């Protein structure tokens, strides 16, 4: 056996489930970087 | 495969025929607009026809 | 924060294999036995969804680059908006590299029986179509990219002067030999792969 | 250039559409066999200034219209390409304009000094330095009740940190050390702005050009004060910027320069601006060298300093086209060709 | 066989990818960087355009380096011959030993022969010692392919 | 170019719009368009309705072929026409929910056979048809477009061109692609 | 052969393939309309021209919907890991391609409409570029709807 | 365009329960179909009625 | 086996994050979009009533994660499968995470849109046509969550 | 097994939650919220009873928080199940990270509608509308941790 | 049921509840006191009017000493594990939110501060809303109180 | 028990690493360096072969890296020890992260005495005297190298 | 169990760090204060070869760090002591990382020296006596690990 507590399936749910986590950050981070140009909006 | 063969014949001489009988009129676009849509309808019917003539899988479904 | 955090998983990570290795356990953290005992369908379903996904997110990537650039540097000279949609092109070539790589090698993908199941050809085939996922997947990604940055640079050469197009095209046929240079290399990885059984 | 065409794809792109329309050496050489106004107006209506004199009309066309017009459309293409800029960029646009609202500032409260009218001491003001309580700079005279009243919030306030306000209201020689002090730190900060938050490609070529400000302002400042100017060195070290290549070796013997050798000697040592102080003109040896040095940053792609090259040359090039229209407006052709072309 | 565990083929896939994925990720690095500096004298003297596309060849000859190493590693997995871990240890030290290699060389030859483009267009003098440094910028993968086709017909 | 693309573009569209009853109510709303082009003619278009109306036969014979091709699938919105005689028949006898082949009767006539409607491997065949189908008019629409590159080349009365461009192309796609389109129909002809 | 813990990852495709495809159609939208409203202040009858990048954006979270009921519809509480792995490889195709199309249209979006305003000549060249962004969800689509019909078999 | 809707309502729906009511294997011949076809057809029929009021409402508009 | 004791775990996790993650993109969309209101209501306060739309189609968003949380919160029990478990996690993440997007969206598009349609009139309808596009996506990750929520509980054992 | 040892850790950490998190977004929205009032109200020292209602609504959220911190805690115990200890953490997690959300929500609304509602008396009812909108999320989180804190012991064995 | 890590947690909690609110108390102080420093030196006659801020962020570090000093005289070696996730429970409810209550009080402070010389009626508006930051730290006083009391009340 | 079957891992690793970290060095000290002589030659160019003793002295360093590697590779074996592996992989260690250190400082030392010695003919004497006390960081790493993997199969057993 | 099989990779690593560590700070300190010497004897080249003992300085703790190296490596064995093994461990991160702050401190003292002893001459005297004290402070790791290296293999058995 591979261990009793980081078994052979949850150690590969928290692969997965990294994976779409660094996804979801990075997705996260580049809405996050989202400003407006306010010059283009305002009369002045 | 000799009903396709068959239907080329059929389709292939009617294209001629009307080749020769285009109205003078617009004959490059006569000509050109029947004589290909014939094409594309017998490559897609002979497409169609030779995919089920000796099929290799069998439809399978359950609930019947 | 961030690297807080690198260093607290490192921290832990070295805290965790040197009490597993001082007190005489250290062969209980086995890579060997994890690479044993996990299903090759996750590696062969992650390396098909990443070779389709990184193919796309280059793609996407360098579309991007070199069609805000398009559009910017369209604005005084508008007879480069069709004309160097080829760098478009290019760059989204890589996409559809990933995508005919990826439907080869879910051909692969049947269902194995459960007492030969984590045999020797099974889990081969599941390593082979991973890192053939994963080297097609970041190559068009890298490719993507490159093809994106050296359009982005001849969007703007190209409305500078009409006669730089063509001296600097040579620089995204240069960056585009990556991609299919991935994608002869993902399809000799998974040659000898057999389907599961 | 991986992260750079998500906010500035769009932005880049127009002003290297913009530097295109800058004049070529032929473009100048066809503007100076020009024999009227009315001929370098139609001679300039075939580049991409077309038809922008076009409400004049051969009649009220002077010299300093054509230097109005064709600045106003640079002022008015830099803010088309500042109001599509967002984040770091806009911040960076604003920073620009900080440097013009300072000689402003120090325009204007000269102009109630010597009490000449609101009216016509503001169009004489940049129109890019605009802030919402420029005019009300004619309320006050002394410095503390102009800074605590109006340029409290304005963004030149972070500015008067040294400016030493002895109760003396405001004479002609304390503003131009305002001035000074002013633009000194504001290299400063848009020095630390530029190593901070710009990124890489963008940062090794714009501190090359601010450190070129900062220098010219140092030679400059080091050199007008022989003639106008009788001030000890500990309190003429707080009007040179510390940011550039002649700072910490150099503006320390400029600022005990007391004679024109005190300059010279000092400026001998530094490698790229020895010579200047020796033979021609040296604010053309200062424009040449701004010129080189905004040339070869537009041949870095991916960076955002591509618009102060493209303003600083467009600037350049008005001033050319104003030297060519005032020579061929006099009737003076000796010096012509005394124009700056390396595009 | 305790020499051969079945899961040895993952260290020679990652070897695959390793000499694969980073010798291109280096080869666009260095045809990407240096196509800035190449098309940023596209104005300013268009005629030395033609003259300056070497950084790019080089650059791709860097891909070819990891082209070379990756078939020579697909070529030895096969699920039918045995295949020790030994050999899947070499293959993953073959293909991060020429990534890298390449991946530094690439940064190498971006880094140099833009700049050396961009100030080419005022020294004509400058192109010997531009392609001098860029062949002593590109033999850094060669290096790195020499280590990994004696470590490929060692471990074997 | 624009003398091929009055049939190609339709078609090429028809084969991915494959639709009798969307492909019907897009020739309706093209068929209205056109028996109205004399009221919508001295009219102000804005550019949509500008761009819809400038193409009002085009989307005819988008319409006319996609009811052709959907007739040739059995897709009226997505459901099959039971028109022609079955190529397979069921068996008669058989225990309710478990999983039945068909027997081959025949071949059936005109377009795709009805009986892979409700069908669990029905979209493997499809997914095998619909691309050989996708690879062939591929093939043809190049090997046709690529004779009319002879024809300027003869027009501009070019034999260095015609030998250095057109035959080095030509047996060049032939010999490859030319074989993997006949190796298709090969596959189809034999049992 | 088909563990207590196979219908987390297709759950989580089920998730994933919503969750990403929706991060880059919001990016397409928002980035996008930045770019509509500041347009739009001083020419704005190019308003519902310039409406473009948003639908395409919707597109894109049509595709992903699209795959998510489908991978929501074979799931059990009994499949196999290869089901459930299968549904995660359909989940992660779309979502990763649904947010590179979604991130593509938004940035190439904006700068299009931006450039339409000075050059109306821009309009063709942006429709045509956002085509090119559009396809990629499509690309992801169909390793999504190919890996869905290879569930239960 | 309510009555271009309604057309198709009574067209479409006209058609789906006339096929419900002959007991066509494409709406009644799978086992998670209904199983008895004309009280399918009735339900639909009168849908059908429903968009003709529909179709006719709209029609003097 | 099939009903473990660490099961109304996940089920509790998308009973929170449905709830959770639909509040901060509400809540974005409240704060980015209402800034701009305070913004532009200071000059022309007379059409403070009508840019107050990205606020509502922003809490719509907290009211699409509210609906899912109560249909998790009523089909949690303490001997519940994994399953179910698993199919909860999915439909709090599929509304909240989706969600999360569409708030950006209406915060990011309301912001830019009050702030221009005070200087143009005519661009208040494209805004709405905008957000109405930025609110479906909560309303896709809604309907994700709805037939999660139908297949959680349905065969289970 | 069905009420192990380690099952009260999630219940505390919930009750712990529930009020640090909430007390965390609240006390951004009276930080930032009264960085405005304390820059208005200098110009306008008579708006500093009318412009207190976004540190009011910002103290609702931690009333909020307080009021299920206090019934997760006297639904603690020892030998408790692992079933009411995951409830509980979800509990404490729908108000604290929901109100942290609304606290966001109304601090960075109510500084701007400070600032602008000294200059525009006629923003004031569309600040407070505004507020009311942000601090509908924290009480959209109350409402899901307390439908949830009443199945914590509901036939719980 | 009652192990021999238990008092682990329990010595966190009592940690925790005074680290967190001298963190608070302490950004509370060094902002008010930046505040009082730059606002006294024209107008020192309000000098002691301005240091309710610093000692509305000395009340949340005695909030804090008073549950760490409740549940370090309730620690002991034979303790449940209950106990001593109740005193962590009890100590971070105190501590996090302490910390909390000391950032809206240093930020309100300073800003209140800077702005009360030149606006004498602020003062009265400064105290209200530090009432408002101070009481988010009696929340957590009050459910570290309600948690502590109910750390050995059925406990075997 | 003495000789695992993981034993190469460690020598591979260290095979690996004398080339990844020494020819990033090398190509640091190569790209940081050219980009001095691109920069001073374009006003200097007699001195474009005498500048380009930074990039060549970078390139020992690769060729010390190459050395020691190939050095490795020719004592890996499959029935290797695992204190081999773990002599190979410090002689790895050993070269690459001391190669590294030494490409840095040639190629931040080598660009400004390029800088300089175009303002100074008198100053090359001087930058090739720094560039040989940074070159002889990698020849100490490539000293230490060759004492320890000359002691990687001498009383090695089972 | 007393002297185990992955014994001497502490004894390597220590090894290894015992160069690496002290090279990448002799590097900085080459660096640094290299940059100061090319910029500063541009005006002033007479003082190139006084101005160059930061650079000696900071290659005198590469050799401090090249000793340990050695003296570790000559004491690496298949079968040796657990404890020999922290005990070289110990010895190679003493000379590294105090090596490395030591390469830190030359490095800012030593450009600010230089730059400094042009203006004034006085100065280097001066820079001489910082930069004893900042190069003492690798002489102390060296001293801490040769006195544990003299421990390593003293009275161990098995």
């Amino acid at each position: 056996i591979l261990s009793s507590i980081w078994t052979e399936g949850l150690l590969m749910c928290l692969i997965v489930s990294a994976l779409l986590l660094f996804i979801l950050i990075v997705a996260l981070s580049w809405i996050s970087n989202l400003d407006i140009t306010y010059g283009a909006l305002e009369k002045s | 495969f000799y009903t396709v063969v068959g239907v080329f014949i059929v389709v292939s001489a009617m294209s001629v025929l009307f080749w020769i009988m285009a109205p003078k009129n617009n004959q490059a676009v006569w000509r050109s607009t029947v004589i290909l849509t014939l094409a594309m309808m017998f490559l897609m019917w002979a497409i169609t026809f030779l995919c089920q003539l000796h099929p290799l899988v069998a439809p399978r479904r359950s609930d019947l | 924060f961030s690297h807080f955090l690198y260093y607290l998983v490192l921290i832990v990570v070295i805290v965790y294999g040197l009490y597993k290795l001082f007190t005489g356990h250290g062969s209980d953290i086995n890579f060997g036995k994890f690479l044993l005992r996990t299903s090759p369908y996750m590696w062969a379903n992650l390396g098909i969804a990443l070779c389709v996904g990184l193919s796309v997110v280059g793609a996407a990537w360098g579309i991007f680059i070199t069609g805000s650039s398009m559009i910017g540097a369209g604005v005084r000279a508008p007879r480069i908006t069709t004309k160097n949609l080829i760098s478009i092109i290019f760059c989204e070539v890589v996409a559809i590299y990933g995508l005919i790589i990826a439907i080869v090698f879910s051909s692969k993908l049947t269902v194995a029986t459960a007492e030969n199941m984590y045999s020797k050809s099974n889990l081969y085939t599941g390593y082979s179509l991973f890192w053939a996922g994963i080297t097609v997947g970041a190559s068009n990604l890298i490719c993507g990219i490159a093809v994106g940055i050296t359009g982005a640079t001849a969007a703007i050469s190209d409305a500078a002067d009409s006669a730089l197009f063509v001296k600097i095209l040579v620089i995204e046929i240069f960056g585009s030999i990556l991609g299919l240079l991935g994608l002869i290399v993902g399809l000799l990885m998974a040659g000898k792969a057999s389907e599961f059984q | 250039g991986v992260y750079f065409n998500i906010d500035n794809g769009f932005i880049e792109g127009v002003v290297r559409g913009y530097r295109n329309g800058l004049l070529s050496n032929n473009q100048y050489i066809n503007l100076t066999q020009c024999d009227t106004l009315e001929d370098l107006k139609l001679q300039l209506s075939s580049t991409d200034y077309g038809n922008f004199l076009s409400s004049v009309s051969s009649e009220s066309l002077t010299t300093s219209l054509i230097q109005e017009y064709a600045s106003s459309k640079l002022y008015h293409e830099f803010n088309y390409i500042r109001d599509q800029s967002s984040g770091s960029t806009r911040k960076f646009m604003d920073y620009i304009t900080y440097g013009y609202m300072i000689d402003n500032v120090a325009l204007m409260i000269t102009g109630t000094i010597h009490d000449r009218d609101k009216g016509e001491i503001l169009q004489r003001c940049h129109p890019l330095g605009w802030f919402d309580t420029l005019p009300t700079l004619s309320v006050a005279t002394d410095l503390e009740s102009l800074y605590e009243t109006v340029l409290v919030d304005t963004p030149l306030a972070p500015y008067f940190k040294n400016c030493f306000d002895t109760a003396e209201e405001l004479d002609d020689m304390n503003i131009e050390i305002i001035r000074n002090k002013l633009y000194k730190a504001y290299l400063e900060d848009f020095y630390n702005f530029v190593t901070e938050e710009i990124p890489e490609p963008a940062k090794e070529c714009m501190q090359t050009l601010l450190g070129f400000e900062a220098d010219r302002r140092s030679i400059n400042i080091a050199l007008n004060s022989l003639q106008s100017s009788d001030i000890d060195p500990d309190l003429k070290s707080d009007l040179l910027p510390n940011i550039g290549k002649l700072y910490p070796l150099a503006t320390f013997h400029l600022a005990q320069a007391q004679d024109f050798e005190g300059v010279r000697a000092a400026l001998a040592n530094v490698y790229e601006y020895r010579g200047f102080l020796e033979t021609g003109n040296l604010e053309d040896h200062f424009y040449q060298l701004e010129m080189e040095l905004c040339r070869d940053a537009f041949t870095q792609q991916f960076a955002i300093s591509t618009v102060w090259a493209w303003m600083k040359s467009k600037e350049q090039e008005v001033r050319n086209i104003t030297w060519i229209a005032e020579c061929i407006a006099q009737n003076q052709r000796e010096r012509i060709n005394n124009y700056i072309s390396v595009y | 066989n305790i020499y051969a565990p079945l899961y040895a083929p993952f260290f020679g896939f990652a070897g695959c990818a390793a000499a694969m994925v980073l010798s291109c990720l280096g080869a666009a690095i260095g045809t990407a960087k240096s196509g800035i500096g190449i098309a940023g004298i596209g104005t300013f003297k268009p005629e030395l355009i033609m003259k300056s596309l070497i950084p790019v060849v080089m650059s791709g000859i860097l891909a070819i380096y990891g082209l070379v190493v990756a078939v020579l590693i697909a070529g030895n997995l096969s699920p039918t011959e045995d295949y020790t871990l030994f050999n899947g240890f070499m293959h993953l030290s073959c293909g991060l030993c020429v990534g890298f290699a390449c991946l530094s060389s690439g940064y190498a030859i971006g880094m140099v022969g833009d700049v050396g483009v961009r100030k080419y267009m005022h020294q004509p003098r400058l192109f010997v010692g531009i392609v001098l440094i860029l062949i002593f910028s590109e033999v850094l993968g060669l290096y790195g392919m020499i280590v990994a086709l004696i470590l490929n017909t060692r471990g074997s | 170019a624009g003398l091929a693309t009055v049939v190609t573009f339709p078609f090429m569209f028809a084969i991915m719009f494959g639709d009798m009853g969307h492909g019907f109510i897009l020739f309706l709303m093209a068929l209205f368009l056109v028996l109205n082009e004399r009221k919508f003619g001295a009219m102000h278009r804005d550019e949509i309705f500008d761009m819809a109306f400038t193409g009002r036969y085009v989307l005819l014979l988008m319409g006319a072929f996609s009811v052709y091709t959907g007739l040739l699938y059995n897709d009226i919105f997505s459901k099959s026409m039971t028109i022609f005689k079955s190529g397979w028949q069921w068996p008669s006898t058989f225990r309710k929910g478990e999983s039945i082949e068909a027997k081959k009767t025949g071949v059936y006539p005109f377009g795709l056979d009805f009986a892979w409607h409700g069908t669990d491997n029905g979209l493997l065949f499809s997914n095998s048809y619909k691309m050989k189908l996708s690879i062939l008019m591929g093939y043809a629409h190049m090997t046709y477009s690529f004779m009319f590159s002879y024809i300027n080349y003869r027009a501009k009365n070019s034999k260095v061109d015609i030998i250095g461009n057109f035959i080095p192309g030509l047996v060049f796609m032939q010999s490859i692609f030319g074989y993997l389109s006949w190796a298709i129909v090969y596959k189809w002809s034999k049992d | 052969l088909c563990p207590v813990y196979a219908p987390f990852f297709g759950a989580i495709g089920c998730a994933s393939a919503i969750i990403f495809t929706s991060l880059g159609a919001a990016y397409g939208t928002a980035k996008s309309g930045v770019g509509i409203c500041a347009t739009c202040v001083l020419r704005p009858d190019l308003l519902f021209k310039n409406i473009v990048p948003v639908i395409m954006a919707g597109i894109i979270a049509i595709y992903g919907l699209v795959v998510s009921v489908l991978v929501c519809y074979s799931l059990g509480q009994k499949q196999a890991l290869y089901t459930g792995f299968i549904q995660l490889g359909a989940g992660l195709s779309v979502g990763l391609s649904g947010l590179a199309a979604g991130f593509a249209i938004g940035i190439v979006g904006d700068a299009g409409v931006r450039g339409s305003s000075q050059q109306p000549r821009l309009f063709v060249g942006m429709i045509l570029i956002l085509i090119f962004a559009e396809v990629l969800g499509l690309y992801g689509l169909i390793v999504a709807l190919l890996l869905n019909s290879r569930a239960t078999q | 365009c309510c009555t271009v809707l309604s057309a198709f309502g009574v067209v479409i729906l006209s058609v789906i329960a006339h096929l419900f009511n002959t007991n066509h294997e494409s709406f009644v011949g799978s086992i998670n179909d209904p199983e008895d076809g004309p009280a399918v057809a009735h339900t639909v029929y009168l849908a059908a009625l429903v968009y003709l009021v529909f179709f006719v409402f709209c029609g003097f508009q």
